[PDB]
């Protein structure tokens, strides 16, 4: 009659993520996640601590995918075909349209870092997504005649959700990345007062209480009025359109003339990602981009897409433009170590390119995280708006959670577990 | 249908080109192939009779019943011998029997009254015994034009 | 090691032992310890300590600063573990009792850092990494380590329990190479197996089933003859204590000719007669896997395996333990039948299969189960009625049933069985209310069945006529999973049945291709991809719906489109055509000059593959090279050699090696051999076969990236 939980990933870290939940009769895997920055089997979670039974499909019942960021849905094609699992996978609707692209893109980094030893091939992408059974928001869906889930709306990325798992008398709500301060990007997370037995949340930005759009625009405008170039790495999707729409609206209100470019290649969702942008909540200045005019004189803004400064476009275009004083680069996202996007953001400007050659740097470097998260204000407000019986912390760090639990159990007087990477945590009802 | 406009208005205020009647305006928008939802679904009056006499000879066309009310075999019968396909895929959003068992165990009614078509399994599928409404105490049933006494005493 | 990184060691050691600089990062420590593992264990580990008296500084400060952050001391502990590998290094690090210091109470063993599982896991990994010589085992014995490990292998983090069990088995397997440590391990295992705490006894069983199977020295059986009473008598409690682990222990002890030499098979039989119908299944399966077994026990096993199907077929129209669970609920019954079908199919392809392997009864039971689950069977008893009323409209049962019923292809027999099985698969395809996770397995199984029937036969055309009006409906299902599976099945046929004019009569008479030809405008990309590959594997036969009117569609999908998958699949289809032999110059030109400027990488790779195929097929050297230059292969080659993406460069340098050797075997020939021989290949071959992160994973680069902490970096979604 208990409810077991175990953060097989996301345990006091922002890397892996895999929350294995066991409700009274069934098992459910939540947010089957990945971890970049590695190059062997140690990137995917350790599923071997589930297979100490018959194979999976007898054990689990449904896997859930909160959003499309690579740290929650970047392991399905290894978990659905290699370890073996033929059971329904419940995503949201936009994530089933995005996650194939982000996966098929991450694979490019993988097979290029020569780490395809135990990996998922392109065929497995399709042969995994064919096991998806999408759900629609606020519209519960039933499996096993006793396991009913229900969606929500939390934002931070087009397609995210906060899922709710029910077996009748008891239930567990799980929240991925949510945002409570209603920034004009997607909206504020709205959950109904279901009063559930367990609520899990993320703690990315905990120990901190709009200026981003301001200073980003100011810096771009300054470096573009001097004949100087910009660089802004971004995935094939995700944080690219929340930048394109910003540049567009700021520009037609300022009537500039500088060529803007966003070259994905993997998809032209510069005019399609907007399609799915509507049912939840097409360009003028933006052209296509290729290798030809990444060198011509004139102010420029370039959006490349290997990821956090891996091999591909960004690394090359950057390696060209390092020897210039007026250009600048911004990294609107976290960076994983072992990547030049981690050398640059923290100090180092004396790099060493292919071979023993030496590259200098004279540009500017900026870190204006355009991510969407919540913090103590919004987290307290949401756990109040939910009235749980326990709150769990994942996708964060050690000391922020350790300080947060004090206030959480202090103000609202509610128990809050802080499980490490793999400890069982049981909560009885 | 002669009630198209008010129908769509009352669906909205609470591609599909509706028309008041096959005679008049409609005969100037007829582009084949097409799709034509029509009047009463017992294939015995309205407009559907006219098409079912128009397309009842070409093995290409198709009728697709979406109403469980009228048994479809006899319904289609008096246009035989017909050479058009006739699919039967009924859409019933009503409570099915496992759901009504769960609903009864939830609401816990002290009794139940259901027509005779329920407390015994359906006739066509006599071998099943799970589509009978299972409830305790046994569900008192009624037959056509009967006078039951719900056994409560004040 | 290496000087270029050696000069960085002191500063990074200082920033490690100093906490005023911000905290370190996990992956940094991990890759750095990996570099240590690969630099030390590959050579002497004492001379590196002698030349660099700086690591010893870290390993001495770790037990003195008393305020190490959560993670730095873990790296230090794993480092002290990987250093103390050789006895000489053990003694060198023993200068000052450093090893008994940090792996003892002076270290983190007692201090209030016993909270983060990472430090404990590092401690255990280090201990296992050092215990490779009898001196270290004597250390563990006299100093005392197993005493604390016993307590440790009970905590709440499986990442520590598993490692603890592995550490026990390693120190054991090194001990007897009865010593005090080995005898204490044995006594602890025994006195734990006779206990009544489920986690403790589970640990005992798993340490036992690793010890056995991972080692087979004479003491293994000399110890199993001792345990066999204690293990066997565990089957006295009404609930079996650790079911799965017990099954695994039996399955590992049994698969050895040593332990088989009397109580083994007898206690396995007692188990088979005792274990409930949730864990007896896999045990009996593992038994039947074994080549050697007293055949009566194999009869018992295979019969208690076949119990569910030969039980169901006494509840339809052609012991009670299993039929009890068959009537318990919808979860338990579906689970039991799915496990039984999974097992019973896992057994078929084996040569140690029983004799005679039943085929009539198996297939009959399987088709009965599938049809019953569809919802049109005919019960003949109360159990048949309730079963038809519980299994109706399921998936797991139906899915695994399709998997079995398709596994039955290696089973030889008359066409009667083939038609029996098709007569239910055809029904399962056109069954309204069939999820997209069912039609796929259904199509796979229908294919395996249709491709194993001993021109064609007397029933193939009849079944095809009855089937294509189902391949014409499920090809427009409103959920792209079906719209893809149907096309894939059509492709499997178009590859296996392209030279059978009767099958072609069936297909052309149907209206399948006039729908595939239209699907290439479906919105969802994967649909377009599978549609293009289907129409490709089709038009290599001459089955076009009422070739250029598809080539134009293909090249149009290739020039502009909103996705990747269609382009990288149409390139595959073009490769198929150009390899088979289904103007050729202009064709290769209009595909290459419009595949080059495409931005994706897979497309350019497949383009290089197309070019390789064409070159090999066309290779008189003068005019051959003139033709090969007309398409502009050299342009694409010397254009995307120094390419952004590396796999492109790998394919290109391979192609250029091919071209170079092939012209060596035999613009102008002198001009082209010059402009090819001017650049380098072998050095380029090396720098491209290298990794993309060869620099940013090197030890020196990692040291730079580590000791330079203190900039903007926090962590966030990728
Ligand atoms: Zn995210
Ligand atoms: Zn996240």
């Amino acid at each position: 009659p208990e409810i077991r939980v175990t953060p097989l990933g996301a345990g006091q870290d922002v890397g892996r993520s895999c929350i294995l939940v066991s409700i009274a009769g069934k098992n459910v895997m939540l947010d089957c996640g990945m971890h970049m920055g590695f190059n062997d089997d140690r990137r995917f979670p350790d599923f071997s601590y589930i297979t100490q039974n018959g194979r999976l499909t007898d054990f689990l019942d449904c896997v859930i995918i909160s959003h499309f960021h690579l740290d929650h849905c970047g392991a399905l094609p290894y978990f659905s075909e290699m370890v073996g699992y033929d059971g329904p996978i419940y995503m949201t609707h936009p994530t089933q349209a995005i996650c194939p692209i982000l996966l098929e893109d991450y694979r490019k980094i993988a097979v290029d870092k020569k780490g395809e030893a135990n990996f998922f091939t392109s065929q497995m992408i399709k042969d995994c997504m064919k096991k998806v059974v999408a759900v629609h928001l606020h519209q519960t869906v039933q499996v096993d005649d006793e396991l009913e889930i229900k969606a929500y709306y939390a934002g931070h990325v087009l397609g995210a959700a906060m899922f709710q798992i029910k077996v009748g008398s008891e239930s567990v709500v799980y929240t991925g990345d949510y945002n409570m301060t209603p920034d004009r990007h997607l909206g504020a997370a709205w959950i109904d007062k279901c009063r559930p037995n367990l609520l899990i949340t993320e703690s990315t930005y905990a120990t901190t209480i709009r200026c981003r759009e301001r200073d980003f625009l100011k810096k771009v405008h300054e470096t573009v009025e001097r004949g100087g170039k910009v660089l802004i790495p971004v995935f094939a999707l995700g944080r690219a359109q929340e930048l394109c729409i910003l540049l567009e609206t700021f520009w037609e209100r300022m009537n500039l003339k500088v060529p803007i470019y966003f070259s994905t290649g993997l998809t032209e969702k510069a005019n399609h990602y907007y399609k799915l942008f509507i049912p939840w909540t097409e360009f003028k200045h933006i052209k296509a981009f290729d290798r030809a005019f990444a060198d011509n004189p004139g102010p420029m803004v370039v959006f490349a897409t290997p990821g956090m400064l891996h091999a591909g476009q960004s690394l090359q275009i950057f390696r060209k433009w390092a020897g210039n004083e007026k250009n600048m680069v911004i990294m609107p996202g976290y960076c994983v170590q072992g990547t030049v996007g981690h050398k640059i953001l923290s100090g180092q400007r004396k790099l060493e390119m292919e071979g023993r050659q030496v590259l200098e740097v004279k540009m500017q470097v900026e870190y204006m995280s355009f991510s969407a998260h919540a913090d103590a204000k919004g987290i307290m407000q949401l756990v109040g708006q939910a009235e749980p019986e326990s709150v769990l912390l994942v996708h964060g760090e050690a000391k922020k959670m350790e300080f947060l639990k004090q206030k959480i159990e202090q103000e609202l007087r509610v128990n809050c577990y802080m499980p490490a990477n793999g400890e069982t945590v049981t909560l009885p009802t | 249908s002669p009630v198209a406009n008010s129908s769509l208005e009352f669906s909205q205020i609470f591609k599909l080109k509706h028309y008041p009647s096959i005679h008049g305006d409609f005969s100037n928008d007829f582009r084949q192939p097409c799709v034509v939802f029509t009047g009463h679904p017992s294939l015995r009056f309205g407009d559907v009779v006219h098409f079912m006499e128009l397309w009842g000879k070409s093995s290409l066309n198709t009728v697709i019943f979406t109403e469980p009310d009228f048994s479809y075999l006899e319904a289609l019968a008096p246009y035989q011998p017909l050479a058009m396909k006739c699919i039967y895929c009924p859409i019933d959003t009503r409570l099915n029997f496992i759901q009504v068992s769960k609903l009864l165990k939830e609401v816990q009614p002290l009794h139940v009254v259901c027509p005779e078509q329920y407390t015994q399994p359906p006739p066509a599928q006599s071998h099943r015994m799970d589509l009978m409404i299972d409830c305790q105490p046994p569900a008192m049933s009624y037959r056509r034009a009967e006078v039951l006494a719900l056994p409560f005493k004040r | 090691m290496d000087p270029e990184c050696a000069q960085l060691l002191p500063a990074l050691c200082a920033v490690l032992v100093d906490p005023r600089q911000p905290v370190a990062d996990d992956t940094c420590l991990e890759k750095l310890l990996d570099w240590f593992k690969t630099v030390t264990e590959g050579e002497s580990s004492v001379v590196l300590l002698q030349e660099h008296p700086c690591l010893v500084e870290l390993l001495s400060h770790v037990l003195k600063v008393q305020d190490l952050s959560s993670g730095v001391l873990s790296f230090s502990l794993r480092l002290a573990g990987t250093f103390a590998a050789q006895e000489n290094c053990f003694q060198y690090l023993q200068q000052g009792e450093l090893l008994p210091g940090l792996f003892g109470e002076p270290g983190p063993l007692g201090r209030a850092t016993w909270a983060v599982p990472t430090v404990r896991s590092g401690w255990i990994q280090g201990l296992r990494s050092l215990a490779q010589h009898p001196s270290a085992l004597r250390f563990l014995a006299d100093h005392g380590a197993v005493d604390t490990i016993f307590s440790l292998q009970g905590d709440s983090s499986l990442f520590v329990a598993s490692a603890a069990s592995q550490l026990l088995v390693h120190v054991l397997a090194l001990s007897m190479r009865w010593p005090a440590c080995a005898q204490k391990i044995m006594d602890h295992v025994e006195e734990s197996l006779c206990s009544a705490a489920t986690p403790k006894v589970t640990q005992a069983l798993n340490v036992l089933t690793t010890t056995f199977g991972r080692c087979q020295s004479p003491w293994t059986e000399a110890l199993w003859v001792r345990l066999s009473p204690r293990v066997a008598c565990l089957l006295e409690r009404d609930p079996i204590p650790a079911a799965h682990s017990f099954v695994d222990l039996l399955l590992c002890v049994a698969r050895s000719p040593v332990f088989s030499s009397g109580s083994l098979w007898e206690t396995v039989a007692r188990a088979l007669s005792c274990l409930g119908p949730t864990h007896m299944g896999p045990l009996a399966l593992g038994i039947l896997k074994l080549e050697h077994c007293p055949q009566a026990l194999r009869t018992q096993a295979f019969q208690v395996l076949l119990q569910p199907l030969a039980c169901v077929l006494k509840a339809t129209v052609q012991d009670a333990t299993t039929v009890d669970t068959l009537l318990a609920s919808k979860s338990s019954c579906a689970g039991l039948l799915c496990r039984t079908l999974a097992h019973l199919e896992e057994l078929q392809p084996l040569p140690q299969r029983p004799s005679p392997w039943p085929q009539a009864s198996l297939l009959g039971a399987t088709v009965t189960v599938l049809r019953l689950c569809d919802g049109s069977a005919a019960p003949a008893s109360s159990v048949g009625g309730h079963l038809c009323g519980t299994l109706a409209g399921c998936v797991r049962v139906q899915r695994a049933a399709l998997d079995f019923l398709g596994t039955l292809s290696q089973g030889t027999g008359p066409q009667e069985l083939v038609t029996q099985a098709l007569a239910v698969l055809l029904e399962c395809l056109e069954s309204p209310g069939s999820s997209p996770t069912v039609l796929k397995k259904a199509f796979q199984a229908t294919l395996r069945w249709l491709l194993s029937s001993p021109d064609l036969g007397p029933l193939i055309p009849q079944f095809l006529r009855e089937l294509f009006p189902v391949l014409q409906k499920r090809l427009c299902h409103p959920c792209w999973e079906v719209r893809d599976s149907a096309l894939e099945f059509l492709t499997q046929l178009s590859r296996h049945w392209g030279g059978q004019a009767d099958f072609r009569c069936a297909l052309l008479a149907s209206e399948v291709p006039q729908l595939a030809l239209q699907l290439l405008q479906d919105p969802e990309s994967y649909v377009r991809a599978s549609a293009v590959t289907a129409m490709g594997q089709l038009s290599s036969q001459g089955l076009h719906a009422p070739r250029q009117s598809l080539f134009l569609e293909l090249l149009h999908i290739l020039s502009v489109d909103s996705e990747g998958f269609p382009r990288r699949a149409v390139m595959q289809v073009f490769t198929e055509w150009l390899r088979d032999g289904h103007d050729t110059e202009q064709f290769v030109a209009t595909v290459l000059q419009a595949a080059s400027r495409d931005l994706d990488w897979e497309v350019r790779a497949q383009g290089l593959e197309l070019a390789l195929v064409f070159l090999g097929q066309t290779l008189p050297l003068t005019e051959a090279l003139r033709a090969l230059c007309h398409v502009g292969l050299f342009d694409f080659a010397f254009c995307a050699l120094f390419d952004c993406d590396r796999p492109v460069a790998q394919k290109s340098c391979d192609l250029l090696l091919f071209l170079r050797d092939k012209i060596a075997s035999y613009q102008e020939p002198e001009a082209v051999l010059a402009m090819l021989r001017s650049l380098d290949l072998e050095g380029l071959r090396s720098t491209l076969a290298e990794s993309s992160d060869h620099v940013e994973k090197s030890p020196q680069s990692l040291l730079q990236d580590m000791l330079a902490t203190g900039g903007f970096l926090e962590a966030d979604c990728y």
